[PDB]
């Protein structure tokens, strides 16, 4: 019935 | 040779009339912005290099600065929103798409990696990446009979971009491109590097983060035996994200949520319940709340997996945020749950520990609660057992806690509790 947020996920951007 | 550049040379080398003497200077600008002290991509971009280098990138007759320029313009999207703004606003979107079919698999992956990283940044450049065009090219780079001939960091790559362009919402991902990419996503959850198996699972369980329309074409393409199985992976990186997706898919409709159990999902829970990673159980448990809010013969399901001591356990001893799914899992399954049902809860000792958490200050965990009882005293006064239920919360303190509760401030609480003292108490 319910869902929420997250623990951080997302490495959005990986650098070189 | 390259090493150390100043930025003002760096301007000197790009600007000269030398394609050489512009490959060294960008080689040495890459570099530059390769470091992990803190790179100075601010200056770079406010030497007006970005439209320079996105011009780099069209040099067909030079390779090498068409890498070089994809992998500098690489590391300055990878920066914040505003970096990466930058970049797109050099007009590098429809370069980069073009350097997808490059002949040189280096220069290709570079430009994966690249509107990996502009994707990245949200739904709107999500969706610009998009129209531009990129999914044909990045999916025909994975148009091959057995993916294990591709370079195992190649791969990687793409996995994740595609994982991006499943990323984010308000506004979720375009449907017909979540179509046109699931088949492949599906192709890739079977892989055997764990890397591209966890950025699929995070692509599968992005794409099952929203309305049940959503969750449908995913669970249509029958993913979820895949991945109860990866659910019980080694490899934590694996787990989390194949968790995350299955806790998803069980929000949705009891049809899907079957899907599932039928997977198998339940018998790998007495496990991520005990699990040493607190998010895992966190995630573990709020799973088992959307299961328990399902059907009877789903709640039983999970009775039959002997997972209601499980809860228990949580309830008992464990974070408080994994206690409150905990107290939700007990809440919604007192909710639609049987008697016999209802009964065989309590029989498993959740009213102690159910008890012991009305003293945690969290005014909405307390409601759960005593919402959970009253479902429970209900099932009992059918039984006109009550008066036991009444001395068991008697027993352990819980009598204490609820006509103390009786005297709360939130006006909810105070008035479940003060009801559950009048018609069941003292």
């Amino acid at each position: 019935k319910r869902p929420a947020a997250t623990k951080k996920a997302g490495q959005a951007k990986k650098k070189k | 040779g390259t090493v150390n550049w100043s930025v003002e040379d760096i301007v000197k080398g790009i600007n000269s009339n030398n394609l050489e003497s512009q490959l060294q200077a960008t080689q040495a600008a890459r570099k530059l912005l390769s470091r992990e002290k803190q790179p100075p991509i601010d200056n770079i971009i406010r030497a007006g290099l970005i439209p320079k280098f996105v011009s780099f990138l069209g040099k067909t007759d030079c390779s090498p600065i068409q890498f070089e320029s994809a992998w500098a313009l690489t590391n300055i999207a990878s920066g914040t929103s505003e970096q990466t703004k930058a970049v797109v606003d050099g007009g590098a979107i429809p370069a980069f798409i073009s350097l997808l079919a490059s002949p040189h698999a280096h220069i290709s992956e570079q430009a994966v990696w690249a509107l990996g990283n502009i994707a990245g940044d949200g739904s709107a450049f999500r969706d610009l990446v998009i129209k531009h065009g990129a999914i044909d090219p990045l999916l025909a780079l994975l148009a091959v009979p057995d993916l294990s001939t591709l370079a195992c960091g190649y791969l990687r790559n793409l996995t994740w971009t595609l994982s991006n362009l499943c990323r984010n919402k308000n506004p979720a991902p375009p449907l017909d491109a979540v179509e046109q990419i699931l088949p492949t996503l599906v192709r890739l959850l079977h892989h055997n590097d764990p890397e591209v198996l966890a950025d699929s699972c995070w692509a599968i369980s992005y794409l099952t983060d929203g309305p049940n329309e959503r969750i449908e074409m995913v669970v249509k393409k029958g993913v979820v035996p895949q991945l109860v199985k990866l659910l019980g992976a080694t490899e934590l990186p694996i787990v989390t994200p194949a968790l995350r997706a299955i806790g998803n898919i069980v929000t949705g409709t009891d049809e899907q949520t079957q899907k599932v159990i039928d997977a198998g999902a339940l018998a790998v829970f007495p496990s991520l319940l005990t699990n040493p990673k607190t998010n895992i159980q966190k995630e573990a448990t709020w799973t088992m709340s959307n299961i328990t809010a399902g059907r009877q013969d789903q709640i039983q399901q999970v009775v039959n997996h002997g997972l209601v001591p499980f809860l228990v356990g949580v309830l008992s001893k464990a974070d408080f945020k994994t206690q409150k799914e905990a107290a939700w899992a007990i809440t919604n399954y007192t909710s639609g749950g049987t008697v016999e049902q209802i009964v065989y809860l309590v029989h498993c000792g959740i009213i102690e520990p159910l008890m012991n958490l009305l003293s945690a200050k969290d005014t909405k965990i307390i409601q759960v609660i005593l919402d959970a009882i009253s479902n429970i005293f209900q099932a009992a006064e059918k039984l006109g057992e009550t008066e036991k239920l009444s001395i068991m919360i008697e027993e352990c303190g819980g009598l204490d806690k609820i006509e103390a509760l009786q005297r709360h401030e939130n006006e909810s609480v105070y008035k479940a509790s003060l009801n559950l003292i009048e018609k069941y108490f003292s």
